[PDB]
């Protein structure tokens, strides 16, 4: 699974800031899982 | 993981639920 640096997350975020997506938002709210796929590590807190 | 691609009778007005591996009720 993947964890991010801030510069990476900023990148990813600035991504949703890009014109493509911005127009999607104007017609429809956007969900945007920018989680490193940790959605599969269950009991993550236990693991950690 | 992707129900939408793979699949493209009665429920009781009063039901309990349980959570999926992917926290779903």
């Amino acid at each position: 699974v993947r964890t991010f640096s801030q510069q990476e997350m900023a990148f990813n975020l600035l991504g949703l800031m890009a014109p493509a997506i911005v127009n999607l938002c104007q017609s429809d709210p956007v969900f945007a899982d920018l989680n490193g796929g940790l959605q599969f590590i269950p009991d993550l807190k236990g693991l950690m | 993981m992707n129900e939408s691609q793979i699949m493209q009778e009665t429920i009781p007005f009063l039901h309990l639920r349980k959570k999926d591996e992917f926290g779903n009720w």
